[PDB]
């Protein structure tokens, strides 16, 4: 086989790092996550979102799980108690208004304001979020970044390309000011051939800046402050993810050692390693360097968890649940015991006693535990034949029976023709003959001019004439079926 | 225009687009789920689904809310299942969206790589990128890497830092898809045509032409190279890969289902890994197996080998469904189960007619089951279908009466395994007989290879009026009394019928009642059955014979004839329109077969059928009356059996004395002793035919003894009923000689016959030939059956197109004469054939014999009196008839009595006519007419012994008669002894020239002693035994088997005088040294004096495999050398013992040279005017060499004659017209010389070029005349070049054909016969030929 050989040669180049070498990578992981957490704390909308989504679940009475478990999780500087949940989100709301009056006065972050913003970040770092709720907070900065650089690209499109302008003059004007319109109209005041020809598209350049300058009022930070955090956030995300790769790459040899034992079960050899590598992903994300224990012991449990879960979920054609798999494994262990202790073979009456389960349960599982047989199983060969060749189709109706159904409808049509006019219409509605819908006794009465009780009389009258041997000799032949 | 009509005419195959796959699909398979363990139902979005593929039940939903056939085409809002029939699960397909592009295995691994040839990159470079080992350059500019450059990770890192941005290179199957994305098909073809201008090449030119042929076919169809790598994977319908509960309870699933799961599993994992942290090592490895997952799904037997989850077997992949000896493509013909069919053991039916068979009562009731119900409700006996079902099952008396009414006038086909020729399936009108066995007519049993001992026959029943008519008009036994292989009738009496007529016609010396006058043939029956006269004895009878009139019929000649009593009774059986002389003689199998053959052409088809049955009825009756019995006393041993044996028994011991003494050597004893027993075996056999052949002696009338013996064994041998003369030899006389496991014949033969008790040693000796002969028979059917299969696949797609083809050209036909004996006359050869040119031979006064007319059996009689020779008749080879045979320019139908009607498939009959009877599989010139021998170019020299050996390369023999004219022409080769010189009178029956047939002797010129210079024993020469002169002789070995010691030594004989000096060759002052080539056998010893004319050294040169070898056009081990260009030809330079032939004419240019091996003996010396196609090396001729030089006529007659020679020795009669049909299928496909429209080499049909040349020279804007040379392809070399992918993938390799059809974008218009059998359409032959012409005509207009 080809795919098995070169995989061992790809990870063979990467050497194993042990002891203090593991900590060097582990330190970059936690510092990488913390740098991202600092970027979320600096963002003003994240403080608003944490107060907005808190009132979404708290207003719907006191709960315990689902959404509240994703939030809270506090650390002072499991079922979460309502006493502390109301307590921790209380000072955050108080810090939202006190660190706002200093921003409106003078500059954005002026001396005293800078002291309170750093105080505001300390309150935000107190909370820890579950990945489910943590992802959208990052998306509140990822999608909004695709609104700042995209609109600036539109400004650059209708000035540098449309008006044919050098890129040197754009550096000083679109960095020092950014906010005001002292770069758009100020360039025309110098009087230049490529500066005066900007009036042709003036209704699109600084007008589109209202989808950029409005962000300063939407979020609470200037263009200088928005780009400073978003670009810094991408650093921490690249810090952790790339360091987690090095931890996985070095411990790929540990995955193979565990995967070789579970080969005779069902799944292919390479499928066990690839699923085991996904188990190694969980063994790094939840791992800490503050644990003070061996990485190999913690990784083995997570790698084995991924293999054991997939080995029962997949492998077989018909899927067998986790609880049902455990009973099949229990059957095989006692079958080895009872065969040689007694003498011959364990009977369903005797096998049910040691399992502490009723006879109707064991005899049911034995049928489910059997793997479906292959289609091309050779039986005797000689003239070359398979199992799938001798299997008959029961879905198809016989051509003799198909002709009988056609003959029955043709016979009944001549039978209904012999009836006295209205007698045929009733039976064709009561039994749905030659009609799409089947009608009830109440439905005919209102659509046949006659009363309700009379319908029962003429129905039996029509039947009696067809119960006669002289008239219905052809219909009596269909009674054989 | 029609949109919803499913009536198709053509099928096309191309590469599928990812968007086109979604068009087939109805939903996406995202889960590897199948069926729940609790309730056996499809799950969500797995392999088995109701929302995607269709509901499991007929017109029902999964939950069971929507019920009854009321709802149709209703999409559910609770489940999402369309309320339709469950047959939708057989037609609807799904799709799997791949996260990463995975390559197709059919376009990658299948040689010589479709992706590889399109990109000009070897497979080793593609796989290393795809497999994730190295990068590849896609875009190029000023990066020094240009294109398709393989780069490692360490090389790619340094290359990006130096350049980057503008440079583009990717890794994996994504790179290959991007490489096929960037390539421009319009500009790649222009560049390749420019470079093929100055540097052309010869052998390396083929790969350059291969690329153009691949690129040009890719653009014209519009396949797009981007779809080579799969992005969307289609899924099979759940019904084709089903999970059905068996009788026991355990499920049964397809191997495809197990393969599909291991595709989606890693597809779902890759979708997870791409968003949940992506390290390159793991991601590339997940893409590595996903590519292998599709590879194992499509064709498992390529890259690795996947093992089933529970079973230890290779899984049936998507490719394995089509191929594998028994799949889906191959089961359309062979593995086809058929309704309305029966099977039972065959039995005799003497009371039945030729058109009647004895079909069982209980079988016919079961077979015509629906036919009973149809004519039971119609009669008014049964009320409905169910009431008619109860009457049949109860076996009512009235049902048997109706059953006979339906069977009457309804034909029934009878098939026997195996069918070698078409007569294996014949229609018969059944007669109801009680029993479980089927009765067959004894006469038609000769057509099949059937014997009533334990054989079984298939009983097929036609259903429609069209099927009933083509069984009576075509497949009926009465219509098929003649064989399609030859003009001789196949329905010929055998065994009991022959023995009955033989005893009836034979005469005795003096039986009861002799010398009577007898009034009519009626009084002959009056005497025999009453008990007054026997069947034998010569008695005069009054007979009234009716001869054929010129107009017909008035001739009634009555005369007294001298016959027997039994011959007169048989005349009543003989029809009126037949002479009395045909029944006058004692009738055997050879004589009775002539009766039906004469009765056919003289009267018709109807009279001879009634007569054929009348012979059978009378044949059995008089065979029973005779009472022939094989007794132990009938096994008569020759009077002096052991007397002859004793004369030869110790005669072996006489040579045993010579074995020890030294008169006759040990090697010469074995072949001399065996000749005594061979002569003794024939002597006992000839003595046996005296006490068994004519042993009567006791005659009451007179004192004579001359009479044909009335022995029961001789009666079976002389008539030819059962048992030939060879069988009687072993039983009464002597068994003969037996063979050894090696192949040699045993010293002492079995003396004991089957009359006496054989010995224990003798019986163990005889067993070897029994277990070897039958062992050959066990594989004879397999070898000849493959030969029948071989000839069909090449000629099946050939039918009669036109009524007459406008060419007055054919093949010269001469009666085959071997040495001085005629095998087959002109009458049997030119019978059926239609003449191309009128008869111009003078003999009797007449006004010409008309051409383009059918030669009748009576018309050929006129040519016999005039003695006509060499007639050019219109044949199958010389035909310019688009695609098929031209009817009139072909010949007669052998099964019919006239010309073959248009529409009938010739190639299928031609293949079966040779494959069926395939199971049964000169040296000295003698003159009879008086004259005188005159010789030209004589260079004869008289030797010491007294042999007139000629020292000339070319010698011809001529005879001068009384008047002074040439009579016969014969060729004399080198190394031959002439009896008479120039101008000598010869007697009637005398040999004039004699030479050894299987050798090439070397003759010396100078006389004297022989020196063995450079002839060291062991180093160059070895000792063995020559098998012609013979004794112990020196054998010269070629430069391959020689030892390492003697490397540079030339084997040559030096001629010296009495002193020791060399005798000079008359002409040059060079010493006499005759250089001997390899393989040559030296007879002379050292010191032996030789005269002028003495031989120095001689140079040496099956059955069914021979026929197979000639049809496959395989070149022999020693091919014959032939001159290519006519003119003044001279030799050039020398090496050791070989000559380089330089052929130069007179006109311009003409640069040609040849190289010839050293051991070959030539037929030219120096400065010879040689013509095109002359024999230089004697022996077998190469099939390709004859076509190259002699033309497309001498090669066609070469195939006919060489194949027939094999069948003539075995005793098989096959016409020459059947062979030439396959010859036309060998000559097709020709190489072009002159520039026309496309390339030079290529592969275009002969007629395809003939349509081209007729269109180019007049119109079509081309004006160029494309010159073509005919090529020969032996069956399998021609059957591959079919213009259909449906026909090809039937017998050829399936994966290669389907890939070639997809890339080129081929269309199958369904014209071949094999093409329409697979799809389930009417055959473009016979009845369906007139149907097929209605659709082909409306393609141009519309
Ligand atoms: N024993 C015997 N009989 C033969 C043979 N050939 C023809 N017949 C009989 O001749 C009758 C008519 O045959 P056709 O072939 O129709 O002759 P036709 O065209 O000249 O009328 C049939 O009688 P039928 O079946 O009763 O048909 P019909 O007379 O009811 O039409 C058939 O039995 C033969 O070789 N042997
Ligand atoms: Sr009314
Ligand atoms: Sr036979
Ligand atoms: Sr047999
Ligand atoms: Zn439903
Ligand atoms: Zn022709």
């Amino acid at each position: 086989t080809d795919p098995v050989r070169m995989y061992m040669r790809e990870m063979g180049t990467v050497e194993l790092l042990t002891r203090e070498g593991e900590i060097d990578i582990a330190k970059r992981i936690e510092d990488g996550i913390n740098q991202v957490q600092c970027s979320v704390a600096e963002y003003p909308e994240a403080i608003t979102y944490l107060l907005e989504q808190y009132d979404r679940v708290e207003a719907e009475e006191a709960r315990l799980s689902d959404l509240i478990t994703g939030f809270v999780d506090p650390n002072a500087e499991n079922s979460i108690d309502p006493e502390l949940a109301r307590e921790k989100f209380a000072e955050l709301r108080a810090q939202y208004v006190v660190t706002r009056d200093t921003i409106k006065a003078k500059g954005r972050s002026h001396a005293t304001a800078q002291e309170e913003i750093l105080k505001l970040s300390e309150v935000f770092k107190q909370f820890r979020l579950v990945p489910k709720q943590f992802d959208y907070l990052v998306n509140s900065m990822r999608v909004m970044m695709d609104r700042v650089r995209t609109q600036e690209r539109l400004i650059m499109k209708l000035c540098v390309e449309q008006c044919k302008m050098p890129k040197k003059n754009f550096i000083t004007l679109f960095t020092g000011n950014e906010t005001s319109d002292t770069w758009f109209n100020a360039a025309i005041a110098m009087n230049k051939p490529w500066s005066e020809k900007l009036h042709d598209v003036s209704e699109e350049v600084h007008r589109a800046l209202q989808k950029l300058q409005q962000i300063e009022e939407e979020t609470g930070l200037t263009i200088e402050q928005v780009k400073d955090i978003n670009r810094r956030m991408s650093i921490g995300e690249a810090k952790a993810r790339r360091a987690k790769k090095e931890m996985v790459e070095a411990n790929l040899r540990l995955v193979i050692s565990i995967a070789k034992k579970y080969t005779n079960r069902g799944l292919q050899f390479l499928d066990l390693i690839q699923e085991g590598n996904i188990g190694l992903m969980k063994a790094v994300d939840k791992f800490e360097y503050r644990r003070g224990y061996k990485f190999s012991t913690y990784a083995t449990w997570w790698i084995r968890q991924a293999i054991t879960r997939s080995i029962a979920d997949q492998a077989r054609t018909i899927r067998i649940p986790v609880h049902m798999i455990e009973t099949i494994n229990k059957l095989n262990r006692i079958s080895r015991q009872m065969l040689q202790e007694m003498g011959r073979e364990p009977t369903p009456e005797e096998l049910a006693e040691r399992m502490l389960m009723p006879e109707d349960k064991i005899r049911k599982v034995l049928k489910i535990a059997k793997e479906p047989i292959s289609m091309e199983t050779p039986i005797g060969d000689d003239e070359d034949s398979h199992l799938g060749d001798f299997i008959e189709d029961t879905t198809l109706e016989l051509p003799l029976d198909s002709a009988t159904t056609e003959s029955l409808r043709a016979a009944t049509h001549d039978v209904l023709a012999g009836l006295t006019a209205r007698e045929a219409k009733v039976l064709r509605m009561r039994f749905g003959i030659d009609m799409n819908t089947d009608y009830t006794l109440e439905e005919v009465g209102k659509q046949f001019d006659v009363t309700r009780e009379r319908i029962r009389q003429i129905e039996a009258k029509a039947l009696r004439k067809l119960r006669h041997p002289s008239r219905s000799e052809v219909l009596r032949s269909f009674l054989d079926d | 225009a029609q949109t919803k009509t499913e009536e198709f005419d053509a099928i096309k195959i191309a590469l599928a687009s990812p968007d086109m796959i979604r068009s087939w699909s109805f939903g996406e398979v995202k889960k590897p789920e199948t069926i729940n363990y609790r309730t056996f139902k499809p799950e969500r979005d797995g392999l088995f689904c109701a929302r995607i593929f269709g509901p499991v039940k007929d017109y029902e939903c999964l939950c069971g809310k929507y019920k009854r056939l009321k709802h149709r085409g209703v999409i559910c809002e609770k489940c999402g299942v369309e309320v339709t029939q469950t047959k939708v699960r057989r037609e609807r397909m799904g799709h799997i969206e791949l996260a990463s592009p995975t390559a197709h295995i059919w376009f990658l691994k299948s040689l010589p790589s479709r992706i590889g040839l399109l990109l000009d990159m070897p497979l080793r470079d593609i796989e290393r990128v795809l497999y994730f080992e190295s990068y590849v350059v896609i875009e190029g500019g000023m990066t020094n890497l240009e294109r398709q450059q393989i780069l490692t990770e360490e090389q790619y890192l340094d290359a990006l830092e130096e350049f980057g941005d503008e440079f583009d290179a990717k890794m994996g199957a994504e790179a290959i898809q991007a490489l096929l994305k960037s390539m421009d098909l319009e500009q790649e073809c222009e560049q390749l045509r420019e470079e093929l201008n100055e540097t052309n090449s010869e052998t390396k030119r083929k790969k350059l032409t291969k690329r153009i042929k691949l690129l040009e076919a890719f653009v014209q169809s519009g396949n797009k190279p981007e779809w080579m790598i799969l992005t969307v994977l289609p899924v099979l319908p759940p019904d084709l890969r089903p999970l059905v509960p068996l009788d026991g309870g355990r499920f049964a699933t397809s191997d495809l289902n197990d393969l599909y799961r291991r595709v989606i599993n890693r597809n779902n994992r890759l979708k997870r890994l791409l968003d949940l942290a992506a390290p390159d090592i793991i991601v590339r490895n997940e893409k590595r197996m996903l590519q292998e997952a599709v590879d194992a799904l499509l064709d498992n037997g390529r890259r690795g080998r996947a093992i089933t989850g529970s079973n230890k077997r290779p899984l049936k992949s998507l490719a394995d469904m089509i191929k594998g000896k028994q799949g889906r493509f191959r089961q359309n013909l062979l593995g086809k189960r058929v309704d309305y069919s029966g099977r039972s053991v065959i039995t005799v039916g003497p009371y039945l007619r030729l058109h009647q068979c004895g079909l069982p009562k209980k079988m016919a009731l079961e077979l015509f089951k629906p036919f009973i119900y149809g004519k039971l409700e119609l009669r008014g006996l049964a009320t409905t279908i169910k009431a008619a079902k109860k009457m049949v099952e109860r076996e009512e008396a009235v049902v048997w009466d109706i059953l006979d009414e339906v069977i009457r006038e309804h034909p029934v086909l009878l098939n026997r395994a195996p069918t070698l020729h078409r007569l294996g399936i014949q229609a018969f009108e059944p007669v109801l007989i009680e029993g479980k066995a089927i009765q067959l007519h004894p006469l038609v049993c000769a057509a099949y290879n059937a014997d009533f001992d334990g054989d079984q026959m298939a009983v097929h029943v036609p259903l429609t009026l069209e099927a009933q008519l083509e069984a009576r008009a075509l497949m009926m036994s009465t219509n098929n009394i003649l064989s399609p292989a030859n003009g001789e009738p196949i329905i010929v009496p055998s065994q009991d019928v022959v023995l009955g007529l033989y005893y009836m016609t034979r005469d005795c010396v003096n039986a009861k009642g002799e010398g009577m006058v007898l009034t009519g043939p009626k009084e002959a029956e009056r005497l025999y059955r009453s008990g007054l006269a026997s069947l034998h004895a010569r008695v005069k009878v009054r007979i009234t014979e009716y001869e054929k009139d010129a107009n017909g019929e008035l001739v009634a000649k009555t005369s007294l004839k001298d016959t027997t009593v039994g011959r007169a009774i048989l005349w009543m059986i003989v029809p009126k329109g037949l002479p009395y002389s045909i029944v006058n003689q004692a009738l055997g199998k050879k004589a009775i077969s002539k009766m039906l053959n004469t009765c056919y052409r003289i009267l018709g088809l109807k009279p001879t059928v009634i007569f054929a049955d009348q012979i059978m009825y009378t044949g059995f009756a008089y065979a029973a009356r005779s009472g022939a019995s094989v007794g132990i006393d009938d096994m008569v041993i020759p009077e002096k059996k052991h007397e002859i044996i004793s004369e030869a028994e110790a005669e072996v011991a006489e040579i045993q004395e010579q074995f020890q003494s030294g008169l006759v050597t040990a090697g010469e004893r074995y072949n001399k002793v065996i000749d005594i027993w061979a002569a003794a075996n024939d002597r006992v056999s000839k003595a046996m035919m005296d006490n068994l052949q004519t042993e009567t002696v006791i005659n009451r009338d007179g004192q004579e003894e001359k009479q044909v013996s009335f022995n029961s064994i001789y009666m079976m041998a002389d008539s030819g009923a059962r048992g030939s003369a060879a069988q009687i030899r072993q039983l009464a006389g002597m068994r003969g000689l037996m063979a050894k496991p090696d192949g040699s014949i045993i010293e002492t033969p079995i003396t004991a016959n089957f009359r006496e008790g054989l010995n224990v040693l003798q019986y163990f000796i005889s067993t070897h030939g029994a277990r070897k002969g039958l062992a050959d028979t066990a594989l004879k059917t397999a070898n000849s059956g493959y030969l029948t299969r071989r000839l069909v696949d090449v000629a099946q797609d050939l039918v009669v197109t036109e009524d007459d083809c406008g060419t007055h050209e054919g093949i010269m036909m001469t009666p085959v004469i071997e040495g001085g004996d005629v095998k087959e006359p002109l009458r049997d050869r030119v019978l059926g054939r239609v003449t191309a040119e009128d008869v111009l031979k003078p003999g009797t006064a007449d006004i010409l014999v008309p051409r383009n007319t059918l030669l009748h059996e009576q018309w050929c009689d006129l040519l016999e009196e005039n003695s006509v020779d060499a007639v050019k008749v219109r044949s199958v080879v010389s035909c310019d008839t688009d695609f098929g045979v031209c009817a009139h320019c072909y010949g007669r139908d052998l099964a019919r009595g006239h010309i073959i009607n248009k529409g009938e498939a010739i190639g299928v009959i031609a293949a079966q006519s040779i494959g069926e009877p395939g199971t049964q599989l000169e040296s000295s010139i003698q003159v009879k007419n008086k004259g005188s021998i005159k010789l030209s170019n004589v260079k004869s020299v008289v030797n010491s012994s007294g042999k007139l050996v000629i020292t000339s390369r070319n010698t011809e023999l001529k005879l001068i008669d009384e008047f002074g004219r040439t009579k016969e022409s014969y060729k004399v080769p080198y190394g031959a002894v002439l009896a008479k010189g120039d101008g000598e009178q010869v007697a009637g029956g005398e040999t004039v020239a004699n030479w050894d047939p299987h050798t090439m002797p070397v003759i010396t010129e100078v006389s004297g002693f022989v020196r063995f210079t450079d002839m060291i024993d062991g180093q160059t020469i070895t000792r063995q035994t020559d098998e012609l002169t013979g004794l112990s002789s020196l054998v010269v070995l070629d430069s391959a088997e020689r030892t390492a010691g003697g490397k540079d030594l030339r084997p040559a004989l030096k001629i010296v005088d009495a002193q020791g000096n060399d005798v000079l060759i008359p002409g040059t002052d060079m010493p006499a040294q005759y250089f001997l080539p390899g393989k040559a056998i030296v007879q002379l010893e050292d010191g032996v004096q030789i005269s002028s004319g003495d031989t120095l050294a001689r140079i040496p040169q099956g059955g069914l495999p021979r026929v197979a070898d000639l049809f496959e056009a395989r070149r022999p081990k020693e091919p014959a050398i032939l001159a290519e260009i006519s003119g003044i030809v001279s030799f050039g330079k020398e090496t050791k013992g070989k000559r380089r032939l330089v052929i130069t004419p007179v006109d311009g240019s003409d640069p040609y040279e040849e190289m010839i091996p050293k051991w070959r003996q030539l037929n030219v010396f120096e400065g010879e005017r040689v013509e095109r196609g002359d024999v230089i090396s004697d022996g077998p001729e190469a099939p390709h060499d004859i076509l190259r030089l002699r033309g497309v006529h001498a090669v066609t007659r070469y195939i006919v004659n060489e194949v027939q020679d094999v069948y003539r020795l075995q005793g098989v009669k096959i016409n020459d017209k059947h062979i030439e049909v396959i010859v036309r299928q060998m000559l097709r496909k020709a190489t072009i010389v002159n520039a026309g429209s496309s390339d030079f080499l290529e592969g275009e049909q002969v007629e395809y070029s003939r349509v081209k040349i007729a269109n180019r020279e007049l119109e079509a804007n081309g004006k160029v005349g494309a010159t073509y040379s005919r090529d020969l392809l032996g069956i399998t070399k021609a059957s591959l070049a079919t213009e259909s992918f449906i026909s090809a993938a039937s017998f050829q390799e399936t994966t290669r054909v389907l890939t070639e059809a997809a890339v080129a974008g081929k269309r199958d218009e369904l014209r071949g016969l094999k093409e329409n059998v697979i799809v389930g359409r009417l055959i473009p032959a016979g009845t369906g030929y007139a149907y097929h012409q209605d659709r082909m005509r409306r393609r141009a207009a519309g």
